[PDB]
RNA sequence: GAAACUGCGAAUGGCUCAUUAAAUCAGUUAUGGUUCCUUUGGUCGCCUACUUGGAUAACUGUGGUAAUUC
RNA sequence: GACGACCCAUUCGAACGUCUGCCCUAUCAACUUUCGAUGGUAGUCGCCGUGCCUACCAUGGUGACCACGGGUGACGGGGAAUCAGGGUUCGAUUCCGGAGAGGGAGCCUGAGAAACGGCUACCACAUCCAAGGAAGGCAGCAGGCGCGCAAAUUACCCACUC
RNA sequence: UCGCUACUACCGAUUGGAUGGUUUAGUGAGGCCCUCGGAUCGGCCCGCCGGGGUGCCCUGGCGGAGCGCUGA
């Protein structure tokens, strides 16, 4: 087919962490270009009728977004699709609600409601340091913000708190052993645990061991690690589950113990 | 042939039909945008000069 | 049309591969510049992704440099002498990267005379005395000597250099692609290169 | 508010399996060898300026060709 | 607020390149080279790397571990049928990648095309004509002829999905 | 072995015919590039009038000369 870029993505080509069905038609939404990557996005309209169920058809979302009740990262967006991903804040001010996009231990974007006070900032990883013209530095982040004049000891794989109102980061975390980390990709996903150890290989695909407070050791690639706060002390709010990563046997035991499927 | 005489100071233009060889001999063997005296065209022209701006061959 | 494909041409074993995909726009030729020396004719060529590419035909000026004392001035490009890729290109006066050409040699002397306070090779001192001595002698009080003293014994200028000024020509090396850049540029020969290419010139012609 | 100039899309999709045996393709790797509409974030002061120059369409009117989105 | 523009970063990619993996055939055993085959040096071209191309110079490269040549009712993969274990057979075909729009070649526009619901020419077809000329490409959905053992409605509609 | 019918393959004169693909040489449409070419259309200078200003200037309208210089 191709001679230039494509503009469709089907249902069955689309990722499985949007939790799509198979008895609505061939196409799926496809996020338009933005700061996040499409195997890490949650498109906007999938949050509004395949999670929260305010809307019921795509035409309803087109009538909602135009009214400008929606924000994303403290700015106003007004389209059916926007590629919000890990560590962004949605803000509906009419309902007085604020969400956060973060991973379940299952490895899918959950509903993590939060105070409006918490929703005035987000946590951003540094990925690249690049000296611009005339002796000025830059940062580059995964949410694709270029923040000039950072403190001169902040380096890649650190994380920085950004004030959505004014940009211009107030504080930061430094990447060190024994600090608390979250996983953002790979086979292990959504697990929370301290760093414990590092491993280096000259070349590529260095790995990073992890250990949790349930006494389990696991490892993952370097570039799927994200820092959340100092040892056993997140600088963010955490959802239920909390990176335990239960076996399937124990999950069965909980459900038949509470006998929970009715209220 | 025909002609389409045009007066560009009213924006009006009219047709006339001739087949007299002599009057048309003034136009023959000359390229577009040449001017020639239209005094040959009759006795109702006596200080007129025209410019030919082109036209249409047979078969359009 | 004329193409720069890679799905033609035999593999290592002498094998052939049968025709696969039809020619495409990102594998493409477009005939050679074949730039000469003459009055400036430049053509602007649209190229892939935008970002227009200048093709220069018949240049006559390039920005050479004398990096020994670090001055670079705009000078005329007279004629070709040596082309280290082919012999035929010299005969039709084609100008490409790493040629050896001739220049006027004029501003380099003007710069030297004003800065180091000495002329180069000269036919006669008679010319200098009414005018061109006006610069060389100076009326400063105070900084007739004071400036010039620091310039002294940093101007030994080498033997192979000095003899060339008298002819009014100097041998410089094209260090640009004129057909891609739209400009001729280069550096002037010094040292062992300048000894080398003389021997090639005298070997090949004459 | 028809028409017309301008911007954008028409390189996506749909369809077929003819060509094609280290080719296609799959897993794995590489741009420190390159290009990139668009989105997102930064980049934004070395007798004319109270705003410069002159033509084309629609439109009006006259036509040609057996015939054309002429 | 809206629009536009230069550069950097980002996103969607695009393009080349690495290592490993292939059906039948020797009644195909030597193959490749100035009509560049392999390498060196310089240059041209191209978005870039590169014998891609040109000049000069060297004589290499490949093969019984099956090259080279020929054949394939051979598009490739994710898969499908059968099945104790090991296998055998199939994969045009809803997802992904590729190639092509009657057969060949060339080219315009654009960020992206060697595009065919763009263009120009040749070749094979076929249409209109006042014979001066003009116009065309259903391997898009329906539908017709032909071919055969062999395959549907010239229907309704943008409400869903995009 | 020889004789009788159905049926299959092989050799074969005809230097068989038909269709398709390779190959030397010659010829070569069309486009692109390059080198020329200049149909044709404007601009700025000198007369008369209008406006502004100091026979003259600028700009506009109108005509003619060299069409001089210049662009497309």
């Amino acid at each position: 087919m191709a001679r230039g870029p494509k503009k469709h993505l089907k249902r069955v080509a689309a990722p499985k962490h949007w939790m799509l069905d198979k008895l609505t038609s061939v196409f799926a939404p496809r996020p338009s270009t933005g700061p996040h990557k499409l195997r890490e996005c949650l498109p906007l309209i999938i949050f509004l009728r395949n999670k929260l169920k305010y809307a019921l058809t795509g035409d309803e979302v087109k009538k909602i977004c135009m009214q400008r009740f929606i924000k994303i990262d403290g700015k106003v967006r007004a389209d059916i699709t926007y590629p919000a991903g890990f560590m962004d804040v949605i803000s509906i001010d009419k309902t007085g609600e604020n969400f956060r996009l973060i991973y379940d231990t299952k490895g899918r974007f959950a509903v993590h409601r939060i105070t409006p006070e918490e929703a005035k900032y987000k946590l951003c990883k540094v990925r690249k340091i690049f000296v611009g013209t005339k002796g000025i530095p830059h940062l580059v982040t995964h949410d694709a913000r270029t923040i000039r004049y950072p403190d001169p000891l902040i380096k890649m794989n650190d994380t920085i708190q950004i004030d959505l109102e004014t940009g211009k980061i107030t504080d930061f975390i430094k990447f060190d052993t024994g600090n608390l980390c979250m996983v953002t990709g790979g086979a292990n996903l959504g697990r929370i645990g301290v760093i414990t150890n590092r491993e280096r290989h000259p070349g590529s695909f260095d790995v990073v061991h992890v250990k949790d407070a349930n006494g389990n050791s696991f490892a993952t690639r370097l570039s799927n690690i994200f820092v959340i706060g100092k040892g056993n002390k997140p600088w963010i709010s955490l959802p239920r589950g909390k990176g335990i990563r239960l076996t399937i046997a124990e999950e069965r035991d909980k459900r038949l113990a509470a006998k929970q499927s009715s209220g | 042939m025909k002609l389409n005489i045009s007066f560009p100071a009213t924006g009006c233009q009219k047709l006339i039909e001739v087949d007299d060889e002599r009057k048309l001999r003034t136009f023959y063997e000359k390229r577009m945008a040449t001017e020639v005296a239209a005094d040959a065209l009759g006795e109702e022209w006596k200080g007129y000069v025209v410019r030919i701006s082109g036209g249409n061959d047979k078969q359009g | 049309g004329i193409s720069r494909d890679n799905w033609h041409k035999r593999r290592k074993t002498g094998g052939k591969r049968k025709p696969y995909h039809k020619k495409r726009k990102y594998e493409l030729g477009r005939p050679a510049a074949n730039t000469k020396i003459g009055p400036r004719r430049i053509h602007t060529v649209g190229v892939r992704g935008g970002n227009k590419k200048y093709r220069a035909l018949r240049l006559d000026v390039g920005n050479f440099s004398w990096g020994s004392e670090c001055c670079t001035r705009k000078t005329r490009i007279i004629d070709v002498v040596y082309n280290a890729s082919n012999n035929e290109l010299v005969r039709t006066k084609t100008l490409v990267k790493n040629c050896i050409v001739l220049i006027d040699s004029t501003p380099y002397r003007q710069w030297y005379e004003s800065h180091y306070a000495l002329p180069l090779g000269r036919k006669k001192g008679a010319k200098l005395t009414p005018e061109e001595e006006e610069i060389l002698n100076k009326k400063r009080s105070k900084k007739i000597q004071k400036k010039y003293d620091e310039r002294k014994k940093n101007a030994k200028i080498s033997s192979l250099l000095e003899e060339q000024f008298q002819q009014g020509k100097l041998l410089a090396c094209i260090a640009s692609r004129p057909g891609q850049c739209g400009r001729a540029d280069g550096y002037v020969l010094e040292g062992k290169e300048l000894e080398f290419y003389l021997r090639k010139i005298k070997a090949r012609k004459g």
